[PDB]
């Protein structure tokens, strides 16, 4: 059928008016095999044989479908679309399980030459004219236009969806409590109701459809869930994502690496703490996909982990909207977290996890503050709300990392609970100067062109050091500067420095950092019972700021 | 009657996909829209039109009624050409310098002109629904929207023949608008005042429509040197570093005096005396911090930044610029709360003094991380316009330097 809706109108691009593309001729029988197609499509409106007044064309071709020989029509319109307006991208954003709401009986309903069942707009239909051409091309081809949407046009699955939506309407505000999903030329009907009843209300739902073009698979045949959809398997009362068997290989190529990598981020969905840290190590440098990668032993070990996580199935349960979202968080590895989504501890509507660094450095305070913000967010898509924390943090740690931080920050409604590694601030910087305490005027730099660099120090207790460093910058030996004022210092120190960059780096007090220099003073910071940093003015020409930039 | 509105040159529509809302906003959300749709302000359209802008719902202060709030952002930026250089409201130089004045909604004026017919595809806008579950409700505008640059520049024409008489009638009177906000300020006493704000609304209420600024009590946020008893080399270094800074600002701004007694290498906690001739040069950069920055001038044709720095136990600092350094304003702010509802009430803030006293609204470097801002700002958010903001880490020297 042609749906009897409404039509989309749709023009070409401002500038431009439609493609003028000349035919390719085409084998003897790619000829006999369009002419089949076209007459069927034909009697069906799908198509409409037009006067060669019409200037426009498009190329056909045929390509013998499967070993199975029938054959296929296949048109070009890459030169239409090009020149068509662009649409109301379809949908974007697509539906995660642990979102949908559990119910009793699921039926699937696929729509038939859905694209073929919906009209096109009259005034656009021109534009879709194609020629299949006359045999060794000596006469004037066959011409038709396109009077339903043509696949592979530019504006059909938009055009398409449009339409069901229209149509489904009516459907939807008179039974707000059975649900329908459209995935393209897909329905999915879900109800709370018995085999019978939604037998029932299914069957006056594919009657509503007919009565407008649509037609749909028989009571009879042939989906019966679970179903397996964009990579997950739905049942009724619980999801999972879909069964994925890891390799057992001897050789692991980089292609071999990528694919487990992504299988397993897959699983994550689901399955609590999945790592992938160690797997992903391997992938960094630059290593053709064919180029076998050899298991390190932490990798070795991670395979091993995941592979007896995966080992017995796990399910993700579904959202009652009438219960709070918990959220738990864990800290699994280094930069690595992982959390639980529940409403019933510990029945999961999902798991996920977070190992993105944000910056040079960071410390634990921070990176637990981004994946709750990340798992908001995911929140807020998901069920349109935010979940409870639970964090291993205690309050007095959070209470003071963020106080005394410059960066405005907040977390929802959140508690502490009591899961090993909690997070901590393993140093914490002075204040006020600390009396009694030697004082380095410290200072590192280096020659822009040599790369050729100086660190070192002077204190108000005599004491001198410069040391040289070879291929450094002048932010290396600002940062090796303060390090050696910590190696040679004891618990109490006070450090003057006139590099900001430096400052700033350890102000705000990382624990983490992909800079060796900075992991060092930062293991050195951890020792020392007292450190105050102080900031001057360079080449102002400060206290012992001129006189240890005379040994640098 | 229609006033034929286009884009600029070159740009075409706003495609700017829907922020997440939460379950609350949303319900909110398709109320307000399906009553506005049967009033035939905004009509359902097809996927013909590609064009978004961002809406969301806010209740505005106090109130228990949510309102829709659309992000024009990106529209007015890509009309921009027609909404200042063509017809555009002229800022009175005066409003600054009022006793009191008040400011007052009349966007609702803007819902009873008809938009050009060829310009309502681009203000086309989507109510998402939760978990993508189904697909989200369109919608364009056939009269003119809230939000919009275009509005108040297409109702200029109306709105000076509404306030005519009033203005003929106190002459002495400052009116001046500002998207969907009229500004109202007097010198008159505070009592007086709102008497003659009720006598303006009764004139607004014949075309349909049903808080108080003090921009003299507006003064600046000084540097401020710290006055002190003893001084430890380490008290004396900040000091330096301050003034060090104040000088790429304040013309006249001396230092060697002071940086001299910071000689060799000292205990940070040693307490040294305080010469006459710094005790002076002290004093003298005192009172040109007092003082409005001697070189600077607002450039009409330049983007306004303002910048603020945390200062923890709920202060915030913040200073108004358009070439760094050369601040046009600097001030504080502080004090249910919540790090970011405080910035989003200082942005506020700022904002309303900002358009108050160039009729523009400054770009804001919002000291928070990006996904964390987004997340919740809608939460405290109860303006009608939204400024532009992107987001930094503020150096830690900065913070200090401007510390009160
Ligand atoms: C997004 C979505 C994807 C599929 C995808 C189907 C496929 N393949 C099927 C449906 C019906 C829906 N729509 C909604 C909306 C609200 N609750 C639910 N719950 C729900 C859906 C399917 C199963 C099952 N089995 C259980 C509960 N589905």
């Amino acid at each position: 059928p042609i749906s009897p809706i409404e039509t989309v109108p749709v023009k070409l691009k401002p500038g431009m008016d439609g493609p003028k593309v000349k035919q390719w001729p085409l084998t003897e029988e790619k000829i006999k095999a369009l002419v089949e197609i076209c007459t069927e499509m034909e009697k069906e409106g799908k198509i409409s044989k037009i006067g060669p007044e019409n200037p426009y064309n498009t190329p056909v071709f045929a390509i013998k479908k499967k070993d199975s020989t029938k054959w296929r029509k296949l048109v070009d319109f890459r030169e239409l679309n090009k020149r068509t307006q662009d649409f109301w991208e379809v949908q974007l954003g697509i539906p995660h399980p642990a979102g949908l709401k559990k119910n009793k009986s699921v039926t699937v309903l696929d729509v038939g030459d859905a694209y073929f069942s919906v009209p096109l707009d009259e005034d656009f239909r021109k534009y879709t004219a194609f020629t299949i051409p006359s045999i060794n091309n000596e006469t004037p081809g066959i011409r038709y236009q396109y009077n339903v949407l043509p696949q592979g046009w530019k504006g059909s699955p938009a055009i398409f969806q449009s339409s069901m939506t229209k149509i489904l309407e009516p459907f939807r505000k008179q039974n707000p409590d059975i649900v329908i999903y459209q995935y393209m030329d897909d329905l999915y009907v879900g109800s709370d109701l018995e085999i019978g009843q939604h037998r029932t209300k299914i069957e006056e739902l594919r009657q509503h459809l007919l009565r407008w073009g649509l037609t749909t698979p028989d009571k009879k045949h042939q989906k019966e869930p679970p179903f397996l959809w964009m990579g997950y398997e739905l049942h009724p009362d619980k999801w999972t994502v879909q069964p994925i068997v890891l390799p057992e290989k001897d050789s692991w190529t980089v292609n071999d690496i990528q694919k487990l990598v992504g299988k397993l981020n897959w699983a994550s969905q689901i399955y609590p703490g999945i790592k992938v840290r160690q797997l992903c190590k391997l992938l960094r440098g630059t290593k053709a996909l064919t180029e076998v990668i050899p298991l390190t032993e932490e990798a070795e070990l991670e395979l091993a982990e995941n592979r007896e996580i995966l080992k017995e199935p796990v399910h993700g349960v579904y959202y009652d909207p009438s219960k709070d979202l918990i959220a738990e968080i864990q800290k699994q590895g280094q930069g690595q977290w992982t959390y639980q989504i529940y409403q019933e501890p510990f029945k999961n509507l999902k798991t996920g996890k977070y190992a993105r660094m944000r910056g040079a450095h960071t410390n634990d305070v921070k990176q637990l503050t981004e994946a709750v913000q990340k798992i908001t967010t995911e929140s807020i898509v998901i069920w349109g709300k935010t979940p409870k924390f639970k964090l291993p943090i205690q309050k007095e740690t959070w209470e003071t990392w963020w106080t005394e931080y410059w960066q405005a920050t907040w977390i929802p409604e959140w508690e502490f609970v009591n899961t090993p590694p909690l997070v901590k601030l393993w140093y914490q910087l002075e204040k006020e100067p600390i009396v009694g305490a030697e004082t380095f005027y410290v200072d590192g730099a280096a020659n822009r062109e040599t790369k050729l660099g100086k660190a070192g120090y002077v204190t108000n207790r005599g004491r001198q050091k410069v040391v040289t460093l070879t291929d450094t910058t002048n932010q290396k030996t600002e940062l090796q500067a303060i390090y050696l004022a910590l190696q040679d210092s004891g618990l109490e120190v006070n450090i003057v420095t006139d590099s900001q960059y430096a400052l700033g780096i350890i102000q705000a007090q990382p624990d983490q950092s992909e800079s060796e220099l900075v992991n060092q003073i930062i293991e050195q910071l951890i020792k020392k019972e007292k450190v105050y940093l102080a900031w001057v003015p360079a080449h102002k020409g400060i206290g012992g700021n001129e006189q240890v930039d005379k040994l640098v | 009657e229609t006033v034929p509105v286009k884009l600029k040159p070159g740009m075409d529509g706003p495609k700017v996909k829907q922020w997440p809302l939460t379950e609350e906003k949303i319900k909110a959300l398709v109320e307000i829209c399906t009553e506005m749709e049967k009033e035939g302000k905004i009509s359902k359209i097809g996927p013909e039109n590609p064009y978004n802008t961002p809406v969301f719902a806010i209740k505005k202060k106090d109130s228990t009624k949510w309102r829709k709030l659309v992000d024009f952002r990106e529209l007015n930026k890509r009309t921009q050409d027609f909404w200042e250089v063509q017809l555009g409201i002229p800022h009175p130089a005066g409003l600054k310098k009022n006793k009191s004045v008040t400011v007052l909604d009349v966007g609702d004026a803007y819902f009873s002109v008809p938009l050009d017919e060829d310009f309502r595809k681009y203000t086309a806008f989507t109510i998402p629904s939760i978990n993508n579950e189904t697909p989200g409700i369109r919608y364009q505008y056939n009269v003119l929207p809230q939000g919009w640059k275009g509005s108040p520049a297409i109702f200029q024409s109306s709105m000076t023949k509404i306030l005519e008489p009033f203005r003929k009638q106190n002459p002495d009177i400052v009116i001046y608008q500002y998207m969907d906000d009229l500004y109202v300020g007097s010198d008159l006493e505070i009592g007086q005042h709102r008497t003659k704000i009720e006598e303006l609304r009764q004139h607004l209420l014949r075309w349909g429509l049903t808080y108080e600024l003090h921009p003299d009590k507006w003064t600046v946020q000084p540097i401020v040197l710290p006055e002190k008893d003893s001084w430890t080399v380490n008290d004396i270094q900040k000091l330096v570093g301050k003034l060090n800074w104040a000088s790429q600002i304040y013309p006249g701004i001396k230092v060697r005096q002071l940086c001299k007694l910071l000689r060799g290498t000292k205990a940070l906690t040693e307490v040294i005396p305080l010469t006459e001739e710094a005790e002076l040069e002290l004093a003298e950069n005192r009172e040109i911090l007092k003082e409005p920055v001697h070189g600077v001038y607002y450039d009409p044709s330049k983007d306004l930044i303002a910048e603020i720095q945390k200062q923890g136990q709920g202060q915030w600092t913040y200073q108004i610029y358009q070439e760094p350094f050369k601040n046009l304003k600097t001030g504080k702010y502080a004090r249910h709360t919540n790090d970011v509802k405080q910035l989003t009430e200082a942005v506020q803030k700022i904002t309303t003094e900002s358009i108050v006293i160039w009729g523009k609204t400054p770009k804001f470097k919002l000291p928070i991380q990006k996904e964390t801002w987004e997340t919740w700002w809608t939460e405290y958010w109860q303006a009608t316009w939204i400024p532009e903001w992107e987001f930094v880490n503020t150096p830690p020297l900065v913070k200090l330097w401007y510390q009160l």
